[PDB]
This record gives C-alpha cells, structure tokens and sequence, in this order.
RNA sequence: CCCUGAAAAUGGAUGGCGCUCAAGCGUGUUACCUAUACUCUACCGUCAGGGUUGAUAUGAUGCCCUGACGAGUAGGCAGGC
RNA sequence: AAUAUGUAAGAAGUCCUUGUUACUUAAUUGAACGUGGACAUUUGAAUGAAGAGCUUUUAGUGGGCCAUUUUUGGUAAGCAG
RNA sequence: AAUACUGCCAGCUGGGACUGAGGACUGCGACGUAAGUCAAGGAUGCUGGCAUAAUGGUUAUAUGCCGCCCGUCUUGAAACACGGACCAAGGAGUCUAACGUCUAUGCGAGUGUUUGGGUGUAAAACCCAUACGCGUAAUGAAAGUGAACGUAGGUUGGGGCCUCGCAAGAGGUGCACAAUCGACCGAUCCUGAUGUCUUCGGAUGGAUUUGAGUAAGAGCAUAGCUGUUGGGACCCGAAAGAU
C-alpha cells in the first residue's frame, strides 16, 4: 500500500488537440506542432496554446488594438499576430502600413487592412514566412468583457451584477437593495 | 461486405533478432569425475549398473564401456548429471579412445514416412569393442573382485539412506 | 559528413581522461576513509593510553526506514512521514542531523526505524537500489554519465562521488538527498530477530533508534 | 532494458568503478594493518574492574 | 440528443444518479418559488436581492413609443455617414461644403459625446443632444439644428 | 540580526571571506578528551526501597 | 501458583480432541509456517514527461521511449457493446 | 505545566541621497509612495514540493456508528451526550 | 599466543528454484599495442521423444481448502425485517416553453431568411423587402441627465517580441490577466458664477456616499451534455374533495 500525497491519475487539466473537426485547423496545428517541437521558440509554444483554446478565449481583437500595439514605442513595423478573429473598428480614422497574421479576417477588417496598405496573413504564410517569431507581437482580447464573467462572482457586498432577465422598477431594486426595504445587501 | 477492412495493416517481413551474446564456453565438469573411474548409471535400459569411465566427448557427454565381456554393457555416451561417480578407480592408459567421438557416435535417423507396424549391428563398432574391452580386461583383472563388481548391479534396501551413502 | 572515426575516437578520450579523473578520486576517498579511521582508533587508543577517555564524535548521518503501513497513522507523524518521503512500509532514506531533524524523528518514533550506518552498507545500498531525480522520474543510476549529467553543478561526476559526499556529509548533501530517490528495501531475509515489532528495540521490538544494528538490519533488508 | 546489479557482474562492477581492479590489485578488502601493541592505562583498567 | 444522454449511462445502476438514502420524490421543498420568506431566504437573499417588494411610483398605461429614446455617440456618427462619401467629406475638410446627417433616419434620438471626433465641420439633424456632444461637434466648428 | 548580517555582508566587501550568513540549528556536536586528574570516576548503583513514612 | 469463597434452569465447549519435570504459568534463545503487504520481473490499463513530416503504403487522434500508479457505496465524467 | 496555539525567519527586503503633499511638526521635522546608487551565489533556519495559483458548473449528502485517551448525566447499561 | 563475539572484503567456490521480457547497428565498459574476443543497453548453443487427442481447451465427476440468499431501507441483514414458487413478453429521468454554465459552428458591432412574399422536380431545397427581437449606454422612484485633462492615465507584476552577450544574465516594449491610486457618466448630499420675467438657470469645485456603468466595443443565431422552473414530469400508490 502507498501513501500517496497527491492525487493519482489527475490530467493536468490542459487543453490538447482541440474538440472541432476543422481540417484546416488540424493542418495549423499539424504544423504548429512540427514548429513547436522542433525551433525551441516559446513563441511556437504560446501560439500553440492559442491554438488549443476555446471561443471564450479566443476573443475578437480590434484594428484599434492592433493600433495601440503599434503606437507602442519602437514596435509599429512589427508583425502583428491574432490567434482569433480581426474585426473592424469603425471608431478610428487612420491605420498604419504593417501586415497583419491571423486566423480570421471579417469583411470591414479587411477592407480597413487593405485600404491603409496591408496585407492579411495566414498564419502558415507567417510560419513560413518567419519560423521563430522574428519581429512578432502577439495580442489578445479582453476575456473579462463578458455577460458570463460579469456574472460569476456573485453574492452580499462584492457589486457583482445579478443574473436577471428583465429590468426596471419592481425587478430587484427592493429589499435586500435599497435600505427603505430591508437592508443594504 | 461482411467485414470491411481496417485503415492500416502490419508489417509482413520479419525483423531480424538483435545479436545476442550467449556466446559459449566449454562444460567445467565437478572434481569428482576422472577418466579411469567406476559409476553408477541411474537412467535408461541400464539403470542401475556400475561402468567404468573412460572420456568426456565435446558435446557435454561421458564416454563408457561395460567392459561388455563382463556385464553386457557396449560403449556408450551418458550425462553426468544422470550418473553417480565413486571413489573407486582403475588404470586406464595405454589405450585408445581418439578415434571415437560423434561422427562414431552418428544415428543415421530414419525417413519420417518409414512407419514401424510390427517389426543389423556394425562389424567396426563390434571389433573396437573387441580391443577395447580386451586391453581393459587386461587391465582390470590384476585387482580383485571388480570383475565381480561390474558384473553385479547396483539397488537401495530398506536402510540406504543416500545423503550418508558414499559412493 | 562521415563522423565515424575522429567523433568517436574522441568522446572515447575524453571518457578515458574522465575514467583517471574518477580513478584518483576514488583514490583521494579511500585514502581519507582508511587515514580518518585509523586515527580514531589511534587516538582512542591513545587517551586510553594517557587514562583519559576518547569522547568520540556523534554521527552527522542516519538512515531511516518506515516500518509500519499505511494505515490508522496520525496527522503529524502522516505529514512528518510525508517530508522524510516514506509513503510505503519498508523505505528507507538518509537523513542528516540537527536538533530538528532529531526532533522530527521522535515524532515519528512509533512508524520508523533510524540509526547509524557505515561506509559498505551505504555502498551496497548506492549501488543495488540506488536510484536518481531526473525530471521527476525515478531512473537507474547505473553511469556516471547520467550521474554527471545531473550533478556536474555541485562538484560530482561519479557514483562514487555521490557516495562520498553522503558518508562525509558536505555542502551538497542537500542536493544529492533531494536526487537520491528514496530506497524501496524488501522485507529483512534474516526476519526482524524478535517475534513482535511494534516496541521501542530496547524493549524486545524493533522500532526506534537501532543505533548500530541499522546495518545488520538494512542488509538483512537488501 | 534491464538493471544489472554490481556486488556480481563484475563488467558492470568495473564499469562503474575502475578503483574496483586497483582495489582488488592491492587486495585493500583483506588489507593489514601494522600491528603496534601500545599499552592502556593502570588507572583506566583499575576504573574497569573496580567492583 | 437520446444516445448522448446519461440516462443511457445509468442503465443497471439502481438509483438513475439520484440515490438510495435521499430518494427523488416529486416536491420536496415546494412548487415554483415556494417559501421565499421562510425556508429558501437564503437563497432570495444571496443571489436575488430585492426579490420581495414594490419600490416606485406607478404608470398607468406606459407607451415605449413615449419612451422611444436611442442613443448614439460621435465615432458612431462618422460611422453614420456612408464610407463612400465620408472619404471624400474628410479629404475636403472645410466649411461651406459641410455634409448634413439625419440622425432620425438613422434610427436615433438623442446625441451622445464619447470623444474625439476630426476636427471638420458637420451638419447634424437631431431631436436630443447632451452638452459635452454639442461642445465637440462646435469645437470641431460644425453645428446641431434640431427637429422633432 | 538583520543589520548584524548587513555589518557581515560589510566585512565581506572589505575582505572577500565567504560569511556563511544563514542560521544553522544545533548540530551534532565533536569528538573531545575528557581527562581523569582530580576526576576519578564513582561507580554508582540504585537505592533499595525503603518506604518513607 | 493452587484451594475455599464460586448457586440456574435443552446437553456443551481453552474452538474441539486432549494436555500434568505439559500441549498449563512466567521468562529467554533460535529455527520454522504464512497476507490481495514488501522487493524483482513480465503482462493489461490510466496519468505524466519526451522523441518522430522524410521519402514509399498508410492513418502524426499514428509509431516508439521513459517513470509512477491501480480499493471503492451515493455520485460525476470518459471510451465502448 | 505537558499537549495544543499566533507570528517572524527578507527582493513587495536593508542602507545612503533627495522629490511630492491641501497631512503633521516650532521647524525640510515626521508620515506614505517614489527617483538615483549600493548590498547576490548562503538573497538570510531545516525538510519536501508529486507542478503553483484561479474560476465556472453540478451530483450525492444533511438518520450515522465503533475503539484508545479526556469527559457530563445516571447505581449501572451493547444507556443517553 | 589463540579462540569466541562484533564488524570488513569491489576474496574464491559449490548446490537449488523462478524468470528469458526486447528484437539490424548506435552507448557504457573489460582482455590484449594489435588481431579481435567478451559474462559489456534483456538466451543462446547441443541433443532426444512425439509427430499425435500426446500437451492443451471445454464439460461432468471425484478429492483438499474456502464459500450463508439475492434486491432493499439501514450505524449495522444470511437474518427470527420486507418482496421473490417458476418462465415468457411488456415495464419506469421522457417531451415541451423559457433559461444559467461549458463546448462546437457561421457572421462580427452587428446578428437572426423560413410572420409573410416570389419560385419549385413540392410539406423539401433556393431567393427577398420592410420592420421587429437581442446587442452596441448606463443611472434614478421619477422629472431627467448621460460616459477621454492625460499617447484612454499613474504604480507593481506579467507571457511574447526587440537590443547587447557564446551563456548566465542586463536593458527596452510590455496584450490578456491580478492588486491598487486616479479621471469620466448617472443617483444622493454641499458650494452657488456670468446672468435673471426675481424666480428661473446651474458654470466651476467638492464628499470615509452610491450604481447590475465608461476607461480603442463583443455580441447574435443554431446545435449538444448538464442543471433549474412550470407542465402527469422517473413509474406505481391514498384517506379525501367537487360536478
């Protein structure tokens, strides 16, 4: 008999080989694989999680974002990289000249990307182009935006949005609420 | 069909072993088995029956003969394991025994179709015993009583208890 | 590329240069082992001599085994038992010595058994089950290579080396502890030299500080 | 594939140590030590066999 | 959907993933939102709080067509504008040429400010605006003429 | 103890003489000769029992 | 240590037979018996770390290496008939 | 007293210099947070770390019992606690 | 002196059992300058008999040891607690409206054809206008007002990237994310300017207050496990009540 101090045949609780049927993903991943395994590149191992993940996290990154990244200093004809979906922000007026890598492109992104003077990559056309990340920069979305997240948490004094359906006077906004009823939460 | 197929089949050509290095030394046989010395066989047709010791062969075998005048033992190759040896002991040089080995000791095996339903020995084999047998007498009949050993067999009786018999 | 002949001919210098290396060492230890304890007879010998007595040092080393299963253990001597990484019946471990560690092992007095061993059952121990740490994996000893390989940081290349530090306990004994996985000893082929363990050695057990015996014991045990 | 224990097999012995030929060259196993009867102490031995 | 289901994974297992010491009857604590203020407060007062009550004053008789109101800011506004003319109004910023927008028929009623549009003027038709809006759009020297 | 260990760091910058700041516990400690001048030892041996009342 | 104190109902239990310098009582030395325990090896499965796109014919969820682990009601998940 | 029990064993730290302020001081005095510089392999006791941390969602359960030690009620109980 | 006792031998040798995994070479080594050989990263060599019901498998029996009747409620059931004489077939977490979490798919600040219209090989598939639902702005009881001072801020930490270096490291940028201090919008409580139909307006600045908010949008639709609620609601079961 053994004493064990962990627990025994635990999976580490990490997302491989993702659940879809995209062939064109699996060829991504095929490849990110390859990359991964072989070119000592941390950057091939983050892309390759990104890969892996969900649509939760996986969340839509703007030309905006993609903005503010460049309009960092000294980091504005990188490569920008979206392990995700590019969409279009019609908030802004400008747009650099850089190329841009990611799965998926919407019809306004495009245009944008295009109208500036870019050019919107696939990220095998980025591996083959630059297999260790040369001048990368990698964004990501806001995960916490959500309805969901908003949500989760909730209970007395953390201000944490409860799960409701309809809103207005008689919907929540009484005792346990205001103090007049009941009390303060 | 009835059965479809699998997506992916074996290897039919056999891969070769790995080169194994049980290479072979010779038998190191035990102190107590000299040429020239008396046994006892245990096993076959002659179990039970004391014959003298003459040369271990290459393939891990005792050579013996009777002598065949004496009790009716031919020569013969045995296994020291199937064998008891004895402190008793006869001169044996001044014969031959060079000229014996496998190639002497061949079967000739027969044809696997030859089926025995219901039902011849080698002139040489009989005239090497002949000598053999004849110099060995010579040698053995100055001491007594071994021919009277030889010729009578060895059993146990109510009282042999072997780990204090002494062979 | 052909890189038959001068490749291999030269990692098979470098093993040789590596080999004398490792041949001295072996020689040094030797030297100290046999120099260090035939002064400590010689000096015993030399306060009795004088009608003085040779208050001999303690030993800064002991060997543990875990006795008792697993079950119906309690919470402190389960936790200490877990540190001193003893989570089956019949385990063993080096430990060095410290008011605390001591300590610690008085907590778990009743469980374990603990004494003094010496330089040839170390070395039967090192060498049939000894094993190393490599990315969490218990793998076999069995080259310098592999020992090296691990442990070319604190000063080691050799098994030997290994050993040498764990009898003179050094400023690595930590490391080579934490890389020596514990020992999974069998059940003692003499048996145990009592009918009933589960008392403190003094009493006619077998538990607790078998202060000198622990070499009988472990190689009864291995 | 397999773990060969030392304490036999000695290839694998040597392998592991070559100080295992020159040890047993010197015979340090069975080694002597100069005998020198130095003497102990009559206070020492009267402590031992007061009674 | 049926062969999915774990009702098929508890085919031989006695009690289908409810029990043997706390069966599954049909109502234990109540029926709907039974027992709100006795014996389930603590969930009406975790996570639905001001449940229980009545606050305000009421409406008799509420219109959402009274209380038809969208909202709009300034970025969206210049989204307002149809990308086909708006390059063209942002290359010849001036005034005299300025492009007039129909909040109205866009679908709006009030103007919001949530910042930094160019610094061209524009011509805006609106119902609502809010101060900071009105300041932006006279900062970037267009203006708001109002309509109903 | 802290600024004592910063006043060792101190004196190690001036001379480079590896501290060894951390604690230690009670080790174990060295071998000794205890002599017998004046200090002969007295064999004892218990006390039988008596009941004291 | 033994004896008296010591009396309950179907016939009746150091488990039974039986045991008397014991097969009882106290203590000590050894040897011996045996668990799904311990050690070594093989096999099944899981979990973890790794390797392998190169061409042909293979599925890269494939093929291979290493290490540890396997109790289970209510229950949860996963792969299958 | 024993046993149990809180906390510290440094990098989010120590020292030197001076920046802020509507706070505080008789007071560039002090407080809090900072600029700049210095203090490494023993970066501040031991041992171990099987990965460390974080969220979401949901089942079953909410009749319990026995032993050592402490202990209440009761003469006591395979009693109740 | 020697023996006993305790310990050491990388001293020698004998006898016995179980196992032989793996499958071209790679590595560690040993004997010798070499030739090669070896017990060195898992057994080979030599021989006999059978070549078949001989070995083995199934099945019945015999023998040694063990084994209480299943299912249930139960702290505890083989129970002197219930149901079950036996066999066949039927027979119990389903479907629906609205939804929460997670996952997949499409589109993306938008999303949803299928109320309806046109059409058609016809309850299929294809195409479509207007709206409408949800989301893109919240807060307040409401009147109502309505989200950049700043590179959409400052600090700390942060994957990844860039520069120096062989490497250790050193610096710069630092998404998501975490803690915090700020600023903006609504609500409350205060101050109360230019001014004024002198009773209106509310500029500016605030506060241990408050919000299901802003702070370069993320959501909509379909499907699936699971869970919730209402429905016969996993199946069977009242004493009753009413027409």
């Amino acid at each position: 008999g053994i004493d064990h101090t962990s627990k025994q045949h635990k999976r580490s609780g990490h997302r491989t080989a993702p659940k879809s049927d995209n062939v064109y993903l699996k060829l991504l991943v095929k490849l990110y694989t390859f990359l991964a395994r072989r070119t000592d590149a941390p950057f091939n191992k983050v892309v390759l999680k990104a890969l892996f993940l969900s649509k939760i996290n996986r969340p839509p990154v703007s030309v905006s974002r993609i903005a503010r990244a460049l309009k960092q200093e000294g980091a504005a004809n990188k490569t920008v990289v979206v392990v995700g979906t590019v969409t279009d922000d019609a908030r802004i007026f400008e747009f650099p000249k850089t190329t841009v890598a990611a799965l998926r492109f919407t019809a306004g992104a495009r245009a944008k990307i295009v109208k500036a003077g870019g050019e919107c990559i696939t990220l095998d056309q980025l591996a083959v182009r630059a297999p260790k990340g040369q001048n990368t920069l990698i964004l990501r979305g806001p995960r916490n935006s959500r309805e969901a997240v908003r949500h989760f948490g909730m209970g007395p004094h953390k201000g944490k949005a409860p799960r409701i359906l309809s809103t207005g006077r008689k919907f929540e906004r009484a005792r346990g609420r205001r103090r007049s009823k009941g009390f303060k939460v | 069909t009835a059965q479809q197929a699998p997506k992916w089949y074996p290897s039919e050509d056999v891969a070769a072993p790995k080169k194994t290095r049980k290479a072979v030394r010779p038998q190191k046989l035990r102190a107590s088995l000299v040429p020239g010395t008396v046994l006892i066989l245990l096993a076959g047709r002659f179990r039970g029956k004391r014959v003298v010791y003459l040369k271990h062969l290459e393939d891990n075998t005792l050579l013996v003969t009777g002598p065949f005048k004496v009790n009716g033992v031919p020569l013969r190759r045995v296994n020291a394991r199937y064998v008891i040896a004895t402190s008793t002991k006869v001169s044996v040089e001044g014969v031959n025994v060079e000229k014996f080995n496998v190639e002497y000791f061949a079967k000739e095996k027969l044809t696997k179709k030859e089926k025995k339903e219901a039902k011849e020995i080698k002139t040489e084999r009989v005239e090497d015993q002949k000598v053999v047998d004849k110099a060995l007498l010579a040698e053995i009949k100055k001491t007594p009583l071994l021919k009277q050993y030889l010729s009578a067999s060895f059993s146990l009786k109510n009282g042999d208890k072997p780990h204090l018999l002494k062979f | 590329a052909e890189q038959v002949a001068a490749e291999r001919a030269a990692r098979k210098a470098a093993n040789k240069e590596k080999r004398a290396i490792i041949l001295e060492r072996n020689a040094a230890y030797q030297k100290e082992y046999e120099t260090a304890e035939r002064n400590i007879i010689q000096a015993k010998r030399d306060a009795k001599a004088a009608g003085s007595y040779y208050v001999e040092a303690q030993h800064k080393l002991v060997f543990v085994v875990r006795i008792k299963g697993i079950n119906k253990i309690p919470p402190k001597p389960r936790k200490v038992l877990q540190l001193l990484r003893l989570t089956r019946i019949n385990s063993g471990t080096f430990v060095k010595v410290t008011k605390a560690t001591l300590e610690l092992l008085k907590l778990i007095e009743p469980y374990v058994a603990y004494g003094y061993p010496s330089y040839s059952t170390i070395r039967q121990l090192v060498y049939k089950r000894g094993f190393g740490k490599i990315n969490k994996q218990r793998v076999p000893l069995s080259d310098n290579a592999i020992i090296e390989a691990n442990l070319g940081k604190y000063g080691i290349l050799s098994i030997d080396d290994l050993i040498h530090e764990i009898i003179t306990v050094g400023p690595h004994f930590k490391q080579a502890n934490n890389f020596l996985w514990p020992f999974k000893l069998s059940n003692p082929s003499g048996g145990w030299g009592v009918p009933r363990k589960f008392k403190h050695f003094i009493q006619g057990g077998s538990f607790g500080n078998r202060e000198e015996f622990i070499n009988k014991l472990v190689k009864s045990m291995n | 594939v397999l773990k060969k224990n030392p304490l036999k097999n000695k290839q694998v012995l040597l392998r592991l140590n070559p100080y295992a030929k020159v040890f047993a060259a010197e015979k340090l196993g069975s080694k002597k030590a100069e005998k020198t009867g130095t003497k102990p102490a009559a206070v020492f031995t009267e402590t031992l066999k007061h009674d | 959907p049926s062969r999915f289901t774990k009702t098929r994974k508890h085919r031989g297992h006695v009690s289908a993933g409810k029990g043997r010491i706390g069966k599954h009857r049909k109502h234990p604590g109540g029926r709907g939102m039974a027992g709100g203020q006795h014996h389930h407060r603590i969930n009406m007062d975790k996570y639905h709080p001001g449940y229980f009550g009545k606050v305000g004053m009421r409406y008799f008789h509420k219109q959402q067509a009274h209380f038809w109101k969208p909202v709009l800011n300034l970025d969206k506004l210049w989204t307002l504008i149809p990308e086909d003319k708006r390059d063209q109004y942002l290359k010849s910023a001036s005034k005299e040429t300025a492009p007039v927008i129909d909040t109205l028929a866009a679908g709006y009623g009030k103007i919001l400010g949530k910042g930094r549009i160019p610094n061209v003027p524009v011509i805006v038709k609106a119902r609502f605006v809010s101060k900071l809006a009105e300041e932006k759009i006279r900062a970037a020297g267009g203006v708001v003429e109002l309509i109903a | 103890r802290v600024k004592a260990n910063a006043a060792k760091r101190a004196e190690a910058k001036a001379q480079g003489v590896a501290v060894q700041l951390k604690r230690q516990p009670a080790q174990p400690r060295e071998s000794r000769i205890v002599s017998t001048e004046g200090n002969v030892p007295q064999t004892l041996a218990p006390v039988p029992y008596e009941t004291f009342i």
